[PDB]
C-alpha cells in the first residue's frame, strides 16, 4: 500500500495468520479491500445471504456509508461475484 | 469493546510536527479512517474503473483481512521487522517479508515455539548517521515498554528482550 501519509513514523504489531494462508489468500484480499475502499458504486451478486453479509461488512458501521451498493440474490451460483466501479 | 489503553495512538516523537503511530496491541482497524490514509493508495482514489471479481468465502474473508492489509502497508515500509513464533512460522514470514519489505528493514527473528500464530512488529523512524538510527530505534522501543505497554500485557513481549 502506498499513500501520502508514508512520510509519518510508526510502530505497529500484527499477529498474522499462518504464513500458508496469507501465502494462499493475500493477493485476492488485497483486491476485495482496494475495490471496496476507493470504489463508488458496488454491486454484489450470489446467494441472498452472503451478500446480505458482505454489504454490511464492507459497510463498516457506515464509514462507507457513501458507497450505493446493489444487491441482486441469486440459487443456482456457489460464491459472490462483486463489481466494483469509480468514477471522477 | 476496545480497552482504552490497546486503542491505536499518535504521540509527538520530536518538536517536529510530525506524530508518530503507536499500534502496539494490533487494534488499528484498516477500515478506520480516523488516523489518516494509511492503507489504500490515492493511486485508484479518482481513477475512472470498473472490475469484476469472485469474492473470498466470507467467513475466511474476515479473520484475514486486516493482517494481510496491514502487513502490506506497514510492513513495505518499516526499517526494522521483528517477526516473534514458531521456526517454522518466521521463517515463512521472514521470506514473505523481505520480498515485501521496499526500505531495507532489518530482519530480526525471535523464536517462540509456544506461540501458535507468528506475531510481526514493524517499526519505522522519521526521515555517524548509523549512531543515530540506533538510538532512535532505542527510544521507541523504550517509549513502547515503559508508557505504553502495561507490565503483564503478553502482547509486548517481543518488545522486551
Amino acid at each position: 500500500h502506498m499513500d501520502k501519509l508514508k512520510d509519518t513514523p510508526f510502530m505497529v504489531q500484527v499477529k498474522l495468520p499462518n504464513y500458508k494462508d496469507y501465502l494462499l489468500d493475500n493477493k485476492q484480499v488485497v483486491l476485495t479491500f482496494k475495490l471496496v475502499h476507493h470504489s463508488k458504486k458496488i454491486t454484489l451478486i450470489g446467494d441472498a445471504n452472503k451478500i446480505l453479509q458482505y454489504k454490511n461488512y464492507f459497510q463498516a458501521n457506515g464509514a462507507r456509508s457513501d458507497i450505493d451498493f446493489y444487491l441482486q440474490p441469486t440459487l443456482n451460483q456457489k460464491g459472490v461475484v462483486m463489481i466494483a466501479s469509480n468514477y471522477n | 469493546q476496545i480497552p482504552d489503553h490497546k486503542k491505536p495512538q499518535y504521540a509527538s516523537v520530536d518538536d517536529t510536527k510530525t506524530q508518530a503511530l503507536f499500534d502496539i496491541y494490533d487494534t488499528l482497524n484498516v477500515n478506520d479512517k480516523s488516523f489518516g490514509d494509511w492503507f489504500g493508495n490515492s493511486a485508484l482514489k479518482d481513477k475512472t474503473y470498473l472490475y469484476a471479481m469472485d469474492l473470498l468465502d466470507y467467513n475466511n474473508y474476515l479473520s484475514i483481512e486486516n493482517p494481510i492489509i496491514k502487513t502490506r502497508a506497514m510492513g513495505t515500509y518499516a526499517d526494522l521487522i521483528i517477526i516473534t513464533g514458531s521456526l517454522e512460522q518466521v521463517n515463512g514470514y521472514y521470506n514473505i517479508l523481505k520480498a515485501l519489505n521496499k526500505r531495507n528493514a532489518k530482519f530480526v527473528l525471535k523464536i517462540n515455539e509456544n506461540m501458535p500464530y507468528a506475531q510481526a512488529t514493524f517499526l519505522r523512524v522519521p526521515k555517524d548517521e548509523n549512531k543515530l538510527f540506533e538510538q532512535q530505534k532505542r527510544a521507541y522501543f523504550n517509549y513502547a515498554n515503559d508508557v505504553i505497554c502495561r507490565p503483564n500485557d503478553e502482547v509486548c513481549s517481543p518488545l522486551r528482550d
